[PDB]
């Protein structure tokens, strides 16, 4: 029960922090750009049963596009992302629909407008009216705060399933196991280099 | 007459709202893991106590072991209202793991109550 | 509470 | 092993490309990811195209054909014209005849889509290249070929589609405007042909994807055609009809009706209104005959998402209100057309009760329009009273959260929904106020009966209560609110438990504070809802302590003046009753929240105009915090070790944040306050910061990190904004410069000059730029002090890469661009070497794709060439032009050409165009040149024209210098004029990304 996805959008959008915020649950501040694409499976437990998402994260710097519209080939959902922060990536958005469904005549989409959570945004929720006359489903989004960021699989997982009710559910919680001296001092020595690394974000909420 | 038309055997001893973190040795970084309610779970059956975290939304587990009396809470040099300690078998992904997490709270407050729930269902699993 | 003086106040 | 396709010496093996194609596409892991990087490999090879004429004829794998086209259209779209003429011919050739063998096999016309589609693609763009000019026969051979086969005719229609959208619809970026024209013009001119075989196809049935496939090129058609093809035919007919009624062509049919909804028309002609009104009436026929009646509940039909039943409702809706929106006055007038008008509205109220975010803004952005018109425009309203009511009741049950309910992340797209709304339903109020009222009063009945009670449905109605506010008369009004206020305190009291009770009490807040008016005139009643939010600043339920708080400065923005003035029943302001119990009345609330209740008791006394009540207010307001000042400053100054204790550090900080509270509402009026702390606050920011210091030193960089430094830095940031907020808004500037700007500057500047970058504070920068802002032109010294102190060492902390630093890299270029505008004179005095460290830094902002620093980069650029210019003729502008009129040139060229930057277009090419035109109006009273380089008397006009040439010849080699003559001639005819100037910097920008470019396409303009 897999759904190969393609992640479409300009470079720095924040599709690749998007993914592996939904893949490990961490946030990468750091902007790699991707080369070509990156496949990374992505399960998620429904009470329809497990749903698995083959997401090809796609490269949107032009320079780095690879096979381009050759990732999109037999894609059965999509993404597409922008920022709010980012004129130029919403003013893409119908460039990268176009290529998107040259090849992927009826699937569904997901148009996604990431960074909500910076302060002086800059493309307004009334603006953004072009999701409308395609059919696409759209959601504010950050990859950062998490606003919205299970909904776009959600939604996608209703209609892939062609269930309207299909919800995520909590995955079954296994009785852990019970806990050498050989790597005593091994283990202290990692311990001292992260009680004193600072962790990150010391001011937000959590 | 006219017809008509796996946390179920535990007990919630403690529970806060936390961001879990995992130590990437390779890179001296810190990743986040998850943000949501942290449990600990007594097994009826074992009366061995276990934290339990699952994220928001997604409700995907991002910690599942037991709170061995082995294990430490330590302060973190950033933080007053965060715990780092070592974990040697966590089973949120899959196969057993080792790991040495940091989990912080919303105020110094919760933090130390954390601690004392931690120590308190140490002791339990020390007995049993 | 003293929404009852908030209940005279307003009759 | 699966590296061997990237060996082109030997021949390709076509099994082993299959291979990685297959690796990639259905394998997985590892495997998958190294045929990745070898397809991406092999792709980029730039002969590549040599070897996709042979994977087309003898790969049997979709995917592997699929990609040899990939590589052919960026040959074709980028290198085709540097080609041999046999190489385009042939190419051409085996295009046209992979396209036609693959509509003659049945079969793999029919599994074999995806690679069909992309074929046409790669046939459109050698059409961009070669037609009509050497392929005139294009079009009359589609139209004959068509009729032979009809996957020939089905596949040609998607080749005109794709043509149609490459010309139309997205070539205003992807090429030149001389080349967008003659391909427009050369569609223009064989539409008449082409329409011809669209009609039969349409009028003469036959496969319905032939059919789907004619209405999806005619949806594309409908965006540039002449209006008389679509009213001077029988196709509207046709389209709303024949077509509505099979769901195969009912979709894009209904697209291609919004489309025509749209068609530039003339508006005197009777029997075209009669036309729009009669494919309008065919089209509601339909659906209410074949899809559903206007009674049906599509709520219900759009939650069960049945087939394609959500996309159609999602495009009935915009049908109808962009129809509607257009023409639904044709349809008012005629008294047989009425019914008409008010089923497409009926069938927007039932679209409007779909549970479904962004197709409700569609609805509720028709609804706006109509309610607007019918507020204005006399004798309409009349039409649409029981759509209206069922509008009300629509709006009020879906009403949206709005900002001031935070009893429960902001939602910026909640927060947008619920002012459309409000916006909305204030205009269906005053179309109809007692319908309005009655239906609001009916809801709350339900409210307390049980039948509708929940905590949602609660909030709803509150929020749709406070939303009409302004709308009925102050009597009415009174009997409203009493009414709503009387049934929600009993409902209070009818629940038990803190949460229901809670949810009741936050709800009755809120309408009170959205009816400032009726608090204004009934003082015994705004006296009683004060005294009840401060005894909900006590309750420890979550949540009640933060609504009490925003309500209180809520309602006193609203009524401050009834706070300062004494009432009648009264023996004193109200504000001094509040200060009396402030300590009892906050003991409870968080920090914050103990800040905001001061700041709206400085709102209050910045409406007593009375200097010494005033004065004397503020000093009341600010006895505890003064008071725990005083007692700091003494023990603090005594043991400096307590700044370690973080107990006395918090206090600290909290008393400067109750402080920036009151300034913030206060401003001007805040002085004698800030006048009693200043000197002290500014000895405990340099005693902070030798704690910061020493504490750095001890245990290095990491204790930045510590919650000791962080509570440190606290203070400092405090205090900065303290300081900041004050002088942001002060009135007395000859105060702020002779008493507050001299002992700031020696608080902050060396400190920061001296501190490691890590020990920084950004907020420095931020500071410094209100000062220069506010009082920059009284104080000359004190900016040069401000350069010297924070200029060569921020830069050298932002020069070495895009991001350590964020905050520093935002502020230091805003300081740098206030200095540059209000005191010039302080760049004037900088050693060159520093100067020439200014400009470095302006065009070090130019290549940030980080708005925040390219923008402010780019002003400083424009306002330093204006800076230079109005010195006229003098030596150091002289030196200017001789030493960076040349660097600011080629750097702005960069950034405009790189592909990385175009979120700066405009500013650059604004920059580029002053920069030229100061030469081309002999505003450079110098020679740019070196003595000996050109021929004494050289014009900068020719020089400048030959520098750029040589500059582009080398950094696009690929152009012809016949390219580079052309655009630089016009570029410099119209560096008067922006639009034109940009429209020739777009034309460059898509020559450059191909070999062979028209030079005389600059001739465009
Ligand atoms: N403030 C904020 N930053 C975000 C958010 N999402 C991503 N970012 C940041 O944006 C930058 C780019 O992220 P990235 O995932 O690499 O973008 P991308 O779309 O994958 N780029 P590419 O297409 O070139 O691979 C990163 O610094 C990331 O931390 C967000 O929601 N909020
Ligand atoms: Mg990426």
């Amino acid at each position: 029960v897999q759904f190969k996805l393609v992640l479409v959008g300009d470079g720095g959008t924040g599709k690749t922090t998007f993914v592996k915020r939904h893949l490990t649950g961490e946030f990468e501040k750091k902007y790699v750009a991707t080369l070509g694409v990156e496949v990374h499976p992505l399960v998620f437990h429904t009470n329809r049963g497990p749903i698995k998402f083959n997401v090809w994260d796609t490269a949107g710097q032009e320079k780095f596009g690879g096979l381009r519209d050759g990732y999109y080939i037999q894609a059965q959902c999509a993404i597409i992302m922008f920022d709010v922060t980012s004129r130029v990536t919403y003013k893409n958005v119908p460039n990268w629909h176009r290529d998107l469904v040259r090849v992927c005549e009826n699937i569904p989409i997901v148009l996604c407008g990431n960074k909500v959570d910076i302060k002086d945004r800059k493309v307004k929720a009334k603006s953004i009216v072009f999701h409308r006359k395609k059919n696409l489903q759209y959601y504010d989004i950050s990859a950062k705060s998490n606003y919205n960021f299970e909904k776009p699989f959600l939604w996608l997982a209703r209609k892939l399933i062609g269930d309207p009710n299909l919800e995520f559910v909590a995955m079954p919680a296994l009785a852990p196991p019970e806990v050498d001296p050989a790597l005593a001092a091994q283990y202290e020595h990692d311990l001292e280099v992260a009680q004193t690394t600072a962790l990150p974000d010391e001011d937000d909420d959590l | 007459h006219f017809e008509p038309v796996m946390e179920e055997d535990e007990e919630v001893l403690y529970k806060v709202r936390a961001k879990l973190f995992r130590f990437d040795a390779d890179a001296k970084e810190w990743k986040e893991r998850g943000t949501g309610d942290c449990k600990f779970l007594k097994n009826k059956k074992t009366n061995k106590v276990r934290i339990l975290m699952r994220r928001d939304k997604t409700l995907k587990i991002c910690a599942n072991h037991i709170i061995a009396p082995e294990y430490t809470l330590k302060p973190n040099v950033g933080s007053d209202r965060s715990w780092v300690y070592a974990c040697t078998a966590d089973i949120a992904e899959g196969e057993a793991e080792a790991f040495t997490f940091a989990i912080r709270f919303g105020s110094k407050e919760n933090a130390d109550k954390f601690k004392e729930e931690f120590e308190k269902a140490q002791e339990i699993n020390k007995k049993a | 509470l003293y929404l009852e003086e908030m209940v005279n106040s307003l009759l | 092993s699966m590296e061997g396709i990237l060996d082109f010496s030997n021949d390709l093996d076509i099994a082993l490309l299959d291979q990685v194609v297959s690796t990639f596409y259905q394998g997985s892991g590892v495997q998958q990811k190294q045929a990745q990087e070898i397809l991406t490999k092999f792709q980029d090879n730039p002969d590549a195209w040599q070897k996709a004429d042979q994977i087309l004829q003898f790969s049997t794998n979709p995917q592997s054909k699929f990609i040899a086209l990939s590589i052919l259209d960026k040959l074709i779209t980028r290198k085709w014209k540097l080609l041999p003429n046999d190489h385009r011919i042939g190419i051409r050739n085996f295009v046209v005849g992979m396209i036609i063998s693959m509509c003659q096999d049945d079969e793999v016309f029919k599994t074999q889509k995806n690679l069909i589609n992309k074929s046409d693609l790669t046939l459109v763009q050698i059409l961009k290249q070669e037609w009509p000019q050497n392929w005139p026969e294009f079009i009359p051979e589609l139209i004959g070929s068509s009729s032979s086969s009809v996957n020939v005719c089905e596949n040609n229609m998607i080749v005109l589609k794709l043509l149609s959208e490459e010309v139309f619809d997205f070539s205003a970026e992807q090429m030149t405007q001389a080349k967008a024209l003659h391909l427009k013009n050369s569609m223009s001119k064989e539409f008449e042909q082409i329409f011809k075989l669209c009609f039969q196809v349409l009028e003469q049935g036959s496969s319905s994807s032939l059919i789907v496939a004619t209405l999806e090129s005619l949806l594309r058609y409908l965006h540039w055609i002449p209006y008389r093809y679509i009213y001077e035919t029988n196709i509207l007919e046709l389209l709303s009809t024949k077509f509505m009624t099979s769901p195969d062509t009912r979709a894009i049919t209904l697209k291609c009706l919004t489309e025509v909804s749209n068609l530039k028309i003339p508006q005197d002609n009777d029997l075209i209104k009669r036309q729009t009104v009669l494919f309008f009436q065919n089209t509601l026929q339909q659906i209410a005959t074949s899809v559903m009646p206007v009674t049906a509940d599509l709520k219900a039909t759009y939650a069960n998402a049945n087939g394609n039943d959500q996309s159609f409702l999602q495009d009935l809706a915009m049908f109808l209100t962009t129809y509607l929106a257009r023409n639904r006055a044709l349809l008012e007038s005629d008294e047989s057309l009425r019914e008409l008008l008010l089923n497409a509205h009926q069938y927007l109220i039932q679209l409007s009760k779909i549970e479904e975010r962004e197709l409700f803004k569609t609805t509720l952005d028709y609804w706006h329009n109509l309610v607007a018109d019918l507020f204005y425009e006399p004798l309409k309203k009349h039409i649409y009273e029981e759509i209206c009511s069922q509008l009300r009741l629509v709006i009020i049950e879906n009403m949206v959260r709005p900002e001031e309910d935070l009893v429960v992340v902001k939602e910026s797209d909640t927060i947008q929904l619920y002012k459309s709304e409000r916006e909305v339903l204030v205009y269906l109020t005053h179309l109809n106020v007692i319908d309005t009222e009655e239906i609001m009063i009916s809801k709350l009945a339900r409210q307390i009966d049980g039948s509708e009670w929940s905590w949602h449905n609660i909030n709803t109605l509150s929020w749709a209560i406070g939303s009409i506010s302004g709308t009925m008369s102050e009597d009415t009004e009174k009997r409203f609110v009493v009414t709503v206020i009387k049934d929600l305190l009993g409902l209070c009291e009818q629940k038990r438990g803190k949460d229901n009770k809670a949810v009741v009490a936050s709800d009755i807040m809120y309408v009170v504070g959205q009816y400032p008016r009726f608090l204004k005139a009934h003082w015994n009643f705004l006296r009683t809802v004060i005294l009840a939010l401060f005894e909900f600043m006590h309750e420890t339920h979550e949540g009640v302590q933060d609504m009490a708080c925003d309500t209180f400065i809520k309602i006193v923005q609203k009524c401050k003046y009834h706070f300062v003035i004494q009432q009648p029943r009264e023996s004193e302001p109200f504000i001094q009753t509040i200060i009396r119990d402030i300590q009892k009345t906050t003991a409870d609330l968080q920090p914050q929240q103990v800040h905001t209740f001061y700041k709206a008791c400085g709102i209050i006394i910045s409406e007593e105009r009375s200097v010494a009540e005033r004065n004397r207010l503020l000093s009341d307001l600010m006895q505890l915090p003064n008071m725990a000042w005083d007692t700091i400053v003494e023990q603090s100054t005594a043991n400096p070790t307590l700044l370690l204790d973080s107990e006395t550090v918090k206090i600290i900080a909290n008393i400067i944040k109750t402080n920036v509270a009151v300034c913030t509402s206060m401003g001007a009026d805040f002085y004698p306050q800030l006048g009693h702390i200043y000197y002290n606050m500014l000895q405990l920011y340099r005693a902070v910061s030798s704690m910061i210091s020493a504490q750095v030193a001890a245990e290095g960089l990491i204790a930045t990190k510590t919650p000791k430094v962080r509570g440190l830095r606290t203070i400092k940031k405090e205090i900065l904004k303290l300081v900041e907020t004050y002088i942001s808004k002060a009135r007395n500037l000859d105060d702020v410069v002779k008493v507050l700007v001299e002992p700031l500057l020696n608080a902050v500047l060396e400190d920061y000059m001296n501190n490691v970058p890590d020990a920084r504070d950004a907020e420095v920068l931020n500071c410094m730029t209100t000062v220069v802002e506010k009082v920059g032109h009284m104080i000359p010294q004190g900016v040069i002090l401000i350069l010297q102190s924070v200029f060569e060492c921020t830069l050298d902390m932002i020069n070495k890469d895009f991001t350590e630093y964020p905050e520093h890299r935002v502020e230091f270029y805003k300081l740098l661009k206030v200095i540059n505008e209000k005191s010039f004179a302080a760049f004037l005095e900088l050693p060159p070497a520093a100067f020439k460290l200014f400009v470095d830094a302006i065009c070090w902002a130019f290549k940030h794709n980080n708005r925040d620093v390219e923008v402010n980069g780019l002003q400083i650029a424009l306002d330093l060439v204006k800076n230079i210019e109005r010195m006229g003729n003098v030596p150091f502008a002289n030196e200017f032009h001789k030493n960076y009129f040349f660097i600011f040139v080629s750097e702005t060229f960069f950034v405009l050409t790189d592909s990385d930057h175009k979120s700066g277009f405009s500013k650059q090419a604004l920059l580029l165009m002053k920069l030229i035109s100061l030469v081309y109006d002999n505003k450079i009273s110098v020679p740019l040149y070196q003595e000996a380089e050109v021929p004494q008397g050289t014009s900068n006009q020719v020089y400048l024209s030959q520098y750029l040439a040589n500059m582009l010849s080398n950094a696009f080699p690929h152009l012809t210098s016949e390219q580079i003559a052309s655009f630089l001639s016009a570029l410099t005819k119209q560096c008067k004029d922006l639009v034109v100037f940009k429209g020739t910097l777009r034309d460059f920008l898509v020559q450059i990304k191909e070999v062979g470019g028209d030079p005389t396409d600059y001739l465009f303009a």
